């Protein structure tokens, strides 16, 4: 049939990002509309702003095809960087976890060389790519994680082009997190190529979503 | 992978300035890691001195901040240690080690809240006395029938009268390790150290295998290679 | 904000021992454990919160329950006899590094053996330098409690004697060295010199003579 997508205690944010508690029955192939709660409990476990949330929340309302794929393999695409980053705020069953669709790239051997990863959308469908940018509360943690203080994150596509810089500032304490991670998303049309170049503070994507907005 | 190597004078006059250098291969001083200095007095525990991150950022022990400076040389991949107004309480073995990056706030991955020193150096001995150094005197220890227990013999070298610590003794230029045992030096009443390095070898290899001890004393720049010959 | 350990603790072979390291600074950073054998640099056995480096046996394990960190050695072996220091960072100010007082771990497996005494007379080259020194070498004795005595022609001598404290050998034993400094006249004018080694009731004596 075409029943609605039930999110339960989860919001669209934690659902699409891969919140460690929002990873059950969410692999549904198609749905007509989304049903959540007036005040969801599980979403962005790591505090941060979700850019273009309403736009994304409306694009994913009616979906006819929906499958996720490892756009960047964890054990294959990040040799010089550490990928096993886990946060206490995104705890799951008494264990510090992280988003399953994103990767917290940090330094390896005290070094963070600039990376350049690209992806060609050869799937004949529209791909939803999501990424984050970390903002440490102090510059001491900025150097500990990414080795550099002048970090840049450039995300360039055929229909998207934006550069990011960290705003080092001590935010209010939310879930024992005085830093922030801003979440950004874009739709990659068939044939488009998205580029990721960064030297720090990049929350790299792991699983994208090849979808098609239909009935 | 990462290897460390201290280098110093081995002897500093009181109220002087100690200067060491930790050469690092297989790693980068300029990294986010904390390249540290740790000392250990004779018969006491480990004491933390300081550390240096990147090539510029430092952190020191409050008990000795007023006279310690840790610098880094990114060009030669080395970082040094400076300690002024030295006293007798500063005589110790000085190690350089590598520490992980850490976060001051609770907003980081869990792997950034460790402290440990996984990579250590061999450590260099530094003595604060004010007495001029003295080169060692090497003498052989030829065995006989009394030094043989049927098929088990023993022969070594005698390193008499030197200052200060340490003295490294190898055999056949590192071509022997079985049965070798270098005894801890003794501090005689005069003020000079003396140790003896012996190697337990069988008695059926006396008129065949040649034995030579390689005594080294860096503070006085002395390297003597004496041959241990049994005579009638 | 200080780390405290037990000064010494002992364990028999195959038994389990737990070394406790207490401190208020253990509530902000994980606690590591470093092993130091005599005459060697420290070796890291626990990264922290029970994480071992490559090459460390799994019989080492860590644990934390609040302000206390514990290193556990299951089925202790002879080569585990060493010093153990805990470490972390203080959670106040510039975050200094705090070390523990240390813990001398003594393994009490007893492969009891009698010492092997070897007495060396002064070398001929040393006599030409107007010097003479006897070298009495002791090795392979358990436990490491021993007393040395010197005799000159069956007469006790105590002047100019230097004896080192027993130290652990490579094969998990003990070894020490004694020295008797004397003038070249005393070496030649006497008949013989002896080195007595008293180890747990028994006494082994070795004698050399000018020849
Ligand atoms: C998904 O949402 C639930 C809320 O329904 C989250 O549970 C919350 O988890 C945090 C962290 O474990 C709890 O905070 C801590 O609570 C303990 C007491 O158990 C307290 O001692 C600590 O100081 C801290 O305040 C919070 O109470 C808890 N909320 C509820 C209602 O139980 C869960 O963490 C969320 N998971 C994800 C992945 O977003
Ligand atoms: C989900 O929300 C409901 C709201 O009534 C709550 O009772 C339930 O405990 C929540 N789920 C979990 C796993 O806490
Ligand atoms: C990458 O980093 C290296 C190291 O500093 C620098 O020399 C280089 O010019 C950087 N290149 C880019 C494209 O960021
Ligand atoms: C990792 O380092 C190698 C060696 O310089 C480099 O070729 C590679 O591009 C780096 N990885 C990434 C993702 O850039």
């Amino acid at each position: 049939a075409s029943a609605p997508l039930q999110l339960g205690n989860c919001s669209v944010a934690g659902w699409i990002l891969g919140n460690p508690e929002c990873e059950l029955l969410i692999s549904r192939e198609s749905w007509s509309y989304i049903v959540e709660k007036p005040n969801p409990e599980n979403g962005t476990c790591y505090p941060g702003h979700f850019a273009d949330y309403e736009e994304l929340r409306e694009q994913l309302s009616s979906v006819s095809s929906f499958e996720r794929f490892e756009i960047f393999p964890k054990e294959s695409s990040w040799p010089n960087h550490t990928t096993t980053g886990v946060s206490a705020s995104c705890s799951h069953n008494g264990e510090s976890s992280f988003y399953k669709n994103l990767l917290w790239l940090t330094g390896k051997n005290g070094l963070y060389p600039n990376l350049s990863k690209s992806y060609a959308n050869n799937k004949e469908k529209e791909v939803l790519v999501l990424w984050g940018v970390h903002h440490p509360p102090n510059i001491g943690d900025q150097r500990a994680l990414y080795h550099t203080e002048n970090a840049y994150v450039s995300v360039v596509s055929s229909h998207y082009s934006r550069k990011f810089t960290p705003e080092i500032a001590k935010r209010p304490k939310v879930r024992d997190q005085e830093g922030r991670i801003n979440y950004y998303w874009t739709l990659l049309e068939p044939g488009d190529t998205i580029i990721f170049e960064a030297n720090g503070n990049l929350i790299a994507p792991r699983y994208a979503f090849a979808l098609s907005r239909g009935f | 992978q990462v290897q460390l190597q201290e280098s110093g004078p081995g002897l500093v006059k009181p109220s002087g300035t100690l200067s060491l250098t930790c050469a690092v291969s297989g790693g980068s001083i300029s990294s986010s890691q904390w390249w540290s200095w740790v000392r250990q007095p004779p018969g006491k525990g480990l004491e933390w001195i300081g550390e240096i991150s990147h090539g510029v950022y430092t952190n020191y022990n409050p008990s000795l901040k007023s006279r310690v400076t840790i610098s880094a040389d990114k060009s030669q991949n080395q970082f040094s240690l400076n300690l002024s107004s030295v006293t007798a309480a500063d005589t110790a073995v000085y190690y350089c080690a590598r520490a992980p990056p850490y976060c001051s706030s609770a907003s980081c991955p869990d792997d950034y809240y460790y402290f440990f020193l996984d990579v250590w150096g061999k450590g260099t001995t530094v003595t604060v006395s004010g007495a001029s150094t003295k080169g060692p005197s090497v003498f052989p220890l030829a065995p006989s029938s009394k030094s043989t227990s049927g098929g088990t013999a023993a022969l070594g070298c005698l390193v008499k009268d030197y200052f200060p610590e340490p003295v490294t003794v190898s055999w056949n230029s590192g071509a022997l390790t079985s049965g070798v045992h270098t005894f801890p030096a003794v501090l005689q009443s005069s003020g000079l150290y003396s140790l003896s390095s012996v190697v337990t070898v069988p008695s059926s290899s006396l008129g065949t295998q040649t034995y030579i001890c390689n005594v080294n004393h860096k503070p006085s720049n002395t390297k003597v290679d004496k041959r241990v010959e049994p005579k009638s | 904000s200080e780390l405290t350990q037990d000064p010494a603790v002992s364990v028999a072979l195959g038994q389990t021992v737990r070394i406790t390291c207490q401190g208020d600074s253990l509530r902000g950073y994980y606690a590591s454990w470093h092993q130091q054998k005599p005459g060697q640099a420290p070796v890291l056995v626990i990264y922290g919160k029970n994480n071992r480096p490559s090459g460390i046996p799994d019989r080492f394990s860590g644990s934390r329950s609040g302000n206390t960190a514990s290193l556990t050695i299951t089925g202790a072996q002879a080569e585990d006899e060493a010093d153990y220091y805990c470490a972390s960072r203080d959670s106040s100010g510039n975050h200094p590094v705090v070390f523990g007082g240390g813990t001398k771990l003594t393994v009490l497996g007893q492969p009891k053996g009698a010492p092997s005494v070897t007495l060396f007379p002064p070398s001929s080259e040393e006599l030409q330098a107007n010097k003479a020194t006897l070298v009495c070498l002791i090795s392979d004795f358990y436990p490491g409690a021993v007393t040395v005595a010197w005799k000159a022609d069956s007469s006790p001598v105590k002047a100019g004697v230097e004896t080192t404290t027993p130290s652990k050998q490579s094969n998990n034993k003990y070894a020490a060295s004694s020295y008797l400094s004397l003038t070249p006249e005393q070496w030649k004018s006497h008949r013989s010199y002896s080195c007595q080694v008293t180890h747990e009731g028994s006494t082994v004596e070795k004698t050399v003579a000018p020849t």
